[PDB]
């Protein structure tokens, strides 16, 4: 149960450009703990990567 | 008895006395923010002209 | 007691024509006089309601700020022959006079000021129906009722005493009762609109609110106990006063709060404000709501 | 045990500008020290802090030490209202101030040092804000806050006062409040560090860490009242040179003991050393916690 006490957060940068990478991809299928995912994000500035299948 | 409406309670009948608490503030007429409270002074009266004894 | 409490809104005239032996200590109020027609108003176990609403006006300050008109005579004497119509509502009135004081005032019928008024140098008996033959003499009016003055321009002419098996209450008569009935003195409470008659009432249902009026605020000083200072010189939002004042939120929403640049710190007035009254559910605003010890009949079998 | 708290270690100095009636008897502070300023430090039922902490300094003690700077300006008046910087700090707080006294020293936002000083002979108002006329006045000042002082050198000015759930506590506001608020007057931790504001805090997690330190050790002078004298001039372990003393149990067992030879008898602070503090999550050394009963805003909506 997460609950919020009233916390101020700001996120001063933006969205840029940047390249990923592979790691490996374990875990498993059909499963509660599901499939863990290893990624290489490598940007220069301070943001997020979205991603989405087809 | 409430120094307000230690009239009341001069007469020999039945009464009581229920306090309260309610909110504060310019929302509902208050000078202070802080929550406000309430003074009651509830008496009962006859209604029926008729008694029974049980 | 209650030094506090001393500042009157408005003008603050506690005296009527005819007795203005002491208006000297009340006009205005000041702290070091004896106002005779003031004491009494604030003595704790009597007028509780007077101490709730203190910051408010009475029946002369009504009648000197032009809201409660006089009757006639609007001071009977009380040297009676067989006749005064000021004493068919006086001998139904059951009330404690202590001596001291010689003249009283009450609210009529009609709705002005009605009073009493004895010739020097007379004082009154147990109950203020006789002035007799003379401590020493209070040049004053001794308040019958405890009611309450304010400024209001709430229309109520068209609304009349409206009560569930009771026959006469008062001096007046509602409806018509042949049968069995009582006879005593009972406290009932009383409201009188904008032009209306004495209209009184059964289920009391106040609603106090306070407002950004000038007279529900104090001025209390600290260069020189704390001594009073006159809250009407403060410097006004849009002009400009004489001195400076400053304060809280309350007393900063209607003057200019100078901070470091005032010469006091006011407060918040407690008692203050206008009322309202519930009439039928909607909310109406009264004139003089107070409570007062007549004769009621009730209807019986 | 061992009632030594009248001991100041290190300089011991309570002088300001504008105090000059006690400037002789003053600088250092001994047993024999008469002082207003000093006195009411240690009286019971006022300052219960300062009793938890009596080997410790205070405010004028860490000014002289150069670790609290002083205000411009650093002494103001309460004479003339022609305004001053000092009112907007002080309209805001809420401390008592006793009969006889003319000045009043507090701790200011910007981490220095500003207080306040009557004309003479004109005293102080029981709130402090103004000043009013005038037994016997005092030579010295009163404080207001409940604050200590101690040698700390630490870094920390880069800080904000992160109290979450409230709205404009104390002087730093953080975001305006106009919707619904409960404010009061409460007390709020706060501890300001080197050449940094008032940062308050939630909790407070002091923690005093006792170790062999030159300023955890008192010392008088011995003969056949008594009289401070410099403990820092006594030798090390292992020696036996310079300006003897000697000590009990405690200070013998970290220096030495020459027991006639020594000139000074020394002892134990009872409960002294480095003092702590959770600000942030974070170890950190302060330099005077203290209490004040400014306006504390809160957050409802």
């Amino acid at each position: 149960t997460l609950m919020f006490d009233n916390f101020e957060v700001d996120f001063v940068g933006a969205a840029v450009s940047c390249d990923a990478a592979f790691l490996n991809l374990t875990g498993c299928y059909s499963c509660n703990a599901g499939a863990r995912v290893c990624l290489s994000i490598t940007s220069t500035g301070t943001g997020s990567l979205s991603a989405h299948n087809k | 008895t409430s120094a307000e409406f230690s009239f009341v309670g001069e007469s020999t009948t039945m009464r009581e006395n229920k306090c309260f608490e309610q909110c504060g503030g310019w929302g509902c007429g208050c000078f202070n923010v802080n929550p406000s409270c309430l003074f009651v002074h509830t008496y009962l009266q006859s209604v029926r002209k008729e008694a029974l004894r049980v | 007691e209650d030094p506090h409490l001393r500042n009157r809104p408005g003008k603050g005239h506690n005296y009527i024509d005819g007795m203005t032996q002491e208006d000297a200590t009340c006009k205005p109020v000041t702290y070091a006089g004896a106002c005779s027609s003031f004491d009494v108003l604030l003595e704790k176990g009597k007028f509780p309601l007077f101490q709730s609403y203190a910051h408010h006006r009475t029946l002369l300050e009504a009648v000197h700020d032009t809201i409660i008109a006089k009757a006639d005579p609007p001071s009977c004497d009380l040297q009676s022959a067989h006749g005064n119509p000021c004493m068919k509502e006086k001998l139904v009135m059951k009330t404690h006079c202590p001596n001291d004081y010689q003249s009283a005032h009450y609210l009529n019928n009609d709705g002005k000021m009605a009073s009493v008024k004895c010739p020097p140098k007379y004082e009154l008996t147990e109950d203020c129906n006789f002035c007799r033959q003379m401590a020493s003499l209070k040049k004053g009016s001794y308040p019958l009722q405890d009611l309450f003055c304010q400024s209001s321009e709430d229309d109520g002419s068209k609304l009349k005493t409206k009560m569930k098996g009771v026959c006469e209450v008062g001096v007046q008569a509602l409806k018509k009762c042949d049968g069995q009935l009582s006879t005593a003195h009972e406290v009932v409470p009383f409201a009188v609109f904008k032009n209306s008659k004495k209209v009184y009432l059964d289920k009391l249902d106040l609603k106090t609110e306070e407002n950004l009026l000038p007279d529900s605020f104090v001025c209390f000083e600290h260069k020189g106990e704390l001594k009073s200072f006159d809250i009407s010189q403060c410097p006004k939002i849009g002009g400009h006063g004489s001195k400076k004042c400053t304060g809280d939120a309350a007393f900063c929403s209607a003057y200019e709060c100078t901070a470091q640049y005032a010469n006091a710190y006011c407060s918040h007035a407690n008692g203050s404000g206008i009322v309202q009254i519930q009439v039928s559910g909607v909310w109406k605003k009264p004139l003089c709501v107070g409570y007062e010890r007549v004769v009621v009949k009730r209807e019986l079998s």
